RNA sequence: GGAGAAGCAAACAUUUAUUGAUCCCAAGAUUACCGAAUGGAGUAAUCCAGCUAGCAAGAUGCUAGCUAUCUAUUAUUUAAAUAAUAGAGGCGAUACCAGGGGAAGUGAACCAUCUAAGUACCCUGAGGAAAAGAAAUCAAAGAGAUUCCCUUAGUAGUGGCGA
RNA sequence: GUCUGUAAUAAGCAAAAAAGUUACAAAAUAUUUAUAUAGAAGAAUAAUCUGGAAAGUUUAACCAAAGAAGGUGAUAGUCCUGUAAUUUAAAUGUAAAUAUCUUUUUAAAAUGUUCCUGAGUAGGACGAGGCACGAGAAACCUUGUUUGAAGCUGGGGAGACCACUCUCCAAGGCUAAAUACUAGAAAGCUACCGAUAGAGAAGAGUACCGUGAGGGAAAGGUGAAAAGAACCCCGGGAGGGGAGUGAAAUAGAACUGAAACCGUAGACUUACAAGCAGUCAAAGCCGUAAUUUAUUGCGGUGAUGGCGUGCCUUUUGCAUAAUGAACCUGCGAGUUAUCAUGUCUAGCAAGAUUAAAGCAUAGAAGUGCUGGAGUCGAAGCGAAAGCGAGUCUUAAAAGGGCGAUUU
RNA sequence: CUCUAGUCUGUUUAAAAAGGCAGGGAUGAGCUGUGAAUAGGAGUGAAAGGCUAAACAAACUCGGAGAUAGCUGGUUCUCCC
RNA sequence: ACAUUACCGAAGCUUUGGAUCUUAACGAAAGUUAAGAUGGUAGGGGAGCGUUCUGUAAGCCAGAGAAGUUAAGCUGGAAAGUUUGAUGGAGGUAUCAGAAGUGAGAAUGCAGGUAUGAGUAACGAAAAAAUGGGUGAGAUUCCCAUUCGCCGAAAACCUAAGGUUUCCUGGGUAAAGGUCGUCUUCCCAGGGUUAGUCGGCCCCUAAGGCAAAGCUGAAAAGUGUAGUCGAUGGGAAACGGGUU
RNA sequence: GGGACUGACACCUGCCCGGUGCUAGUAAACGGCUAAGGUAGCCGGGUAAGUUCCGACGAAUGGUGUAACGAUUUGGACGCUGUCUCAACGUGGAGCUCGGUGAAAUUGAAGUAUCGGUGAAGAUGCCGAUUACUUGUGGUUAGACGGAAAGACCCCGUGAACCUUUACUAUAGCUUGGUAUUGAGAUUUGAUUAA
RNA sequence: UGUAAGUGUAAAGGCAUAAGGUAGCUUAACUGUAAGACUGACAAGUCGAACAGAUACGAAAGUAGGUCUUAGUGAUCUGGC
């Protein structure tokens, strides 16, 4: 119904010698509509709050459990808000030569818009957490501000 | 999301056509004709890799037969002598043996008519 | 929302539901002609009954939220 | 904005551009004829004029500027008649809104009630939103204009109590 | 305040408040690094190896508010254009704010008598429509044909109607925002498409068909660069063969170039035979590897023997002379959105769960909180009132119906 | 110059209704050029259920519309119970 | 026909090798044994292969040769899977998990290419061609010449209705002309239509159309007077000859 | 002027008002012939041999005759003929061969023989038996239940469309009454209410 | 002779203790109900001891919830009393 043309029956009925059809844009035609095709569609969906929570938990346990992987570093800033004092403190810490992702307790804007250009950096702030970037999260980099605030969030 | 890639149907012909190899006309190279006569000759594969077991045991039955046109046994006594006589060789093994070496058949003829 | 499944009316204003599966329902036959109709007969189907366990699947589907 | 440019692609030989081009943006000028087309008429892109100005204007010459109609407001005895300004004509959105007209294919395994449905579509109006909008209201709760959502809720009722 | 002169009040003038988004109307500038419509600056690579070509291999850096996206001869954060964060406004357009300007009050708290407070209107009769509500007990509103009121000591409404009571004050006219919509403009995104796809259209409603209304296709790709093959030979040319360009000319108007189809060459078999063309056995010939070498295998052909009624769909039943396919290659059908219910998985638990929507950060159509209005369980029975581990049928637990005390 | 009884060719024809032979009308209910009027539940019809752009027991185009079908056809990879 | 001893004869039975499942036993479990049980449409349940995209993946593998057809060989119980070559010259992709435009042999399916009939029917009217010469690489089909034949109330000439460069000169033959072609209404370039007396325009009206006003209708309009348009009609003017 | 009916002309056109139309009547109305029972009229020859033909239902949806007329139907006679016994020859366009150009429908394929049988019940594909060197061309269609047209006939579908009716239900139009438009007079026909 | 007669009404199965016939009394041709079943897709239909109230008949025990049994019938919706 939305391709373009005419809804007249090519030919008639009987007679012609033909399969018989109803309009040019039929799906089984060529340049025809199609049938069971995809149309738009909201796909997201929320979990359950308690889920979500306990999903949380265990990736951050599965994270910690390895001493390696898992680090956590005294408060520091990024004062001139420059990358590479930044990438300095990574390349000093990391040694999965991948993925990093840097934890904080707060909104440093500083930190946070000079590490938005590391190659495989991601910053996260405690209260803002993606599962699925802890995850996969090879080198895992928390400030004790964070951990502190991680604790009575989801102590909670 | 549109899940094309027809490296599939192509696949599946050059398995058919590889099999289909020797075939008459235009069997052995157009699609259709190829599947419908592999299809029908794998069935006749099975079935006559059942019927091989009878076809061989009758050949062998022949070929006994035909040794012992000579003496005076026929061969449903041969066999009654043999079983009686309560030796348990092969129809397979007598009828090679009766090509191989005729004497010693010779011999376990002569050893059933008692 | 868009879509909800419409209950059959006709059928909520005949049947009902017990706690654990029966379905409730008004005899016939006592709405009518009623003297030919022996006392004991009538007393009978002045009481209420439940159906048969053959319909209760497909009541069910006529009644999806009741 | 600075070194090329002569459209959308180069070719072939001609110029321009450092005297700031080409190009981009803003504004202005020019802006044939048809078309709501409106001096009349007409087979749309074209014949026929009225009046005024200039072409030696002139014997069906050329150019420029006016004369269409409706409604509101008055210059008058707003009707008649001209005059004066003001607002409209049509197109665009195969979108949205308001008003008017309003089916049929179906379901009810028929059909005539009903349903589909104020749906499609037609017509009249404008707007950027429209419509509606500050209670002679909701409604038995104590609220307080209109409109749009989540719930109430497939509930209350209605229906050849059939769908 | 009919005129003059007094107690006694109006018309103007000090003093203030608002106003082109309704609320009076018509503007005009300065002014706002506000914005729309042209722009500017803009970071940080050398060597080596393969190769026609490096951006790649490898060894070491540097930048980053810029590792967004493209082009660059193979795969670029640092080659070019752009990108982050900033930022160009003479002129034009759109916005507020400030005065100017315009307009208004140049007064209010205060008791009872009279005036008005919206008229063919409210309502009623008949015929219709809209309200979820089809005349049904059918309110109420609009409304065609008729009839027809009260004047706050009032009237309308409270789903027939009556009484009381509680609310409200019509028959005058405006009103932004939240809301609908994107033909389009700019800036962006995609578990969106990559030439039978995607808009019909990568070239367009064109070619073409019909008198007209109208209907409506198919056709993308050389190479990194034309650097388009100088010249020579065959030929009228076309075209091909050489010589050159190029990494390549079975890259020469075109990339990768399959199947259907048409061929060439070599090997084997076939002209005494009745083969759904296949399978199971099998001599000879040819190719090939081993075993000292002509007998066993991998192979291709195959005389001869045995068995065997193509396939799909439809029927009690088909090789059927029932149906369908010229072949080949592409395209071409149980999906999505919500509700009911069942199961599985995950989580909590006599509780479980938020919807709309808001805030914060980000620019990153997120996901962390805020938000409990509502729904499903926790008590059912009875038409209902109502009663409750009991309830209904009944004078009766007197027997049963539906429950439960064992969720 | 206008019409088509009878017969034949043609009928995957030259022609989606002709041609080869013939016949009727041929000063009149005549033929014909050039304009105009009558449009779909309507028009027109010296009247056969004819015609109305080669198809008319209700034209054509667009839209509703992907109308409804107890009817027919089709429905694609594998294995195990 | 009646007696004696047999044999052949099925995917049945028995035996050998291997696999799955149910039950039972053993074993910590994994599994190892014993028993039996597995034809199968409709239809029910369960277990997997393969395709595309997404996260894993700023990972890994590629110009020292990616993807794709393509020859041969090999593995898996089936869907199938991966090694060596030729071709190809630029992107694919492990494991895990998710999402579908997720798998074609047919619907008198759609689109495209190519067989088949078949070098067969036709090559379009029973008006008819023949010779010589010229042009040209090439002539039964072009041009020229001489004969013959056909139409001749035409198959001739001059103007409409229509077509719109098809007209003339020169050059050329991809296609197209039912064959060939030096030729064409084919293609390319250039050239070509001169009006006071012709036909229109114009001044008039037939049928007809529009139409202020008036009248009638939900709208949109329908009727219709005064007027204005509407030729195949009626109205000023020319004939002969020559030239490209 | 409009509609219906009949159909040059000639002789005739009768009976019936129950039913149904029209305004008790009307039939040159629909129709019939108990309402009324239909009035007039409508073997022989031909051939040796003739199911043909010629001569001995129904009255204005007309009956019975009729000169002339007719690309109308049927019978007979004369003349004429290849229509036939009976075919042969000749002419012209195709067909045949070669050269150039070059299709179509159909098409699961095919190293597709026949007879007697069996079988979704008519066999190229099965059984038995028989026949047959391999491959073309020119002829003819017996078969391949040939190709072409989802059979037009039959039947089915709670199919579709059209038409008809004293089928059902609405309605244009027509018609009646009341009311608004719509006033004033005169008079007695009454009803009702009391006096 | 021993049910072939007769059992409102068709036929069958039954009826000597008669369910056949006669006579007296009488209205159980009841209300609330019901353990447990047959027949059955469902909806329906049928038998039913026994309990409470009120009786009828009989001295009482008991019987009586119509007709010897097996056909004499019609859902739902709507409307009336």
């Amino acid at each position: 119904s939305e391709v373009r043309g005419s809804s007249k029956k090519p030919w008639k009925q009987k007679g012609t010698g033909r399969a018989r059809v109803g309009t040019k844009r039929n799906p089984v035609w060529i340049g025809g509509g199609i049938a069971l095709g995809p149309k738009p569609r909201d796909y997201s969906y929320r979990l359950p709050k308690k889920v979500k929570k306990l999903a949380f938990k265990s990736v951050l346990s599965l994270r910690a459990a390895d001493e390696n992987s898992f680090k956590v570093i005294e408060n520091f800033n990024v004062e001139s808000g420059k990358t590479k004092d930044l990438a300095l403190i990574i390349k000093n810490f990391a040694s999965f030569n991948g993925k990093v992702v840097i934890l904080l307790g707060n909104d440093d804007q500083m930190i946070k818009r000079a590490g938005k250009n590391i190659r495989d950096l991601k910053i996260l702030s405690f209260d803002k957490l993606r599962v699925v970037d802890l995850f996969y999260a090879k080198n895992l980099i928390a400030l004790e501000s964070a951990v502190n605030k991680l604790n009575e969030f989801y102590i909670k | 999301a549109r899940a094309k890639n027809g490296t599939v149907h192509v696949a599946r012909r050059k398995r058919i056509l590889k099999k289909t190899k020797g075939f008459w006309g235009t069997k052995k190279s157009n699609y259709k004709k190829a599947k419908d006569t592999l299809r029908k000759g794998m069935m006749y594969a099975t079935r006559d890799r059942k019927v091989r077991k009878r076809d061989f045991r009758r050949l062998w039955i022949s070929r006994i037969s035909a040794a012992l046109s000579d003496t005076g046994v026929t061969y449903s006594r041969f066999i009654e002598g043999l079983l009686k006589s309560n030796i348990k060789i092969n129809r397979k093994i007598l009828s090679n043996l009766a090509i191989e070496d005729v004497e010693a058949f010779k011999k376990i003829v002569l050893e059933i008519r008692r | 929302m868009a879509n909800k499944m419409k209950t059959r009316k006709s059928a909520k204003k005949r049947y009902s539901f017990t706690v654990n599966g029966k379905v409730k329902y008004k005899k016939q036959n006592l709405r009518h002609i009623l003297t030919k109709k022996s006392s004991k007969r009538k007393r009978n189907l002045r009481k209420s009954g439940n159906l048969s366990c053959f319909e209760v699947k497909r009541i069910k589907t006529l009644l999806p939220y009741g």
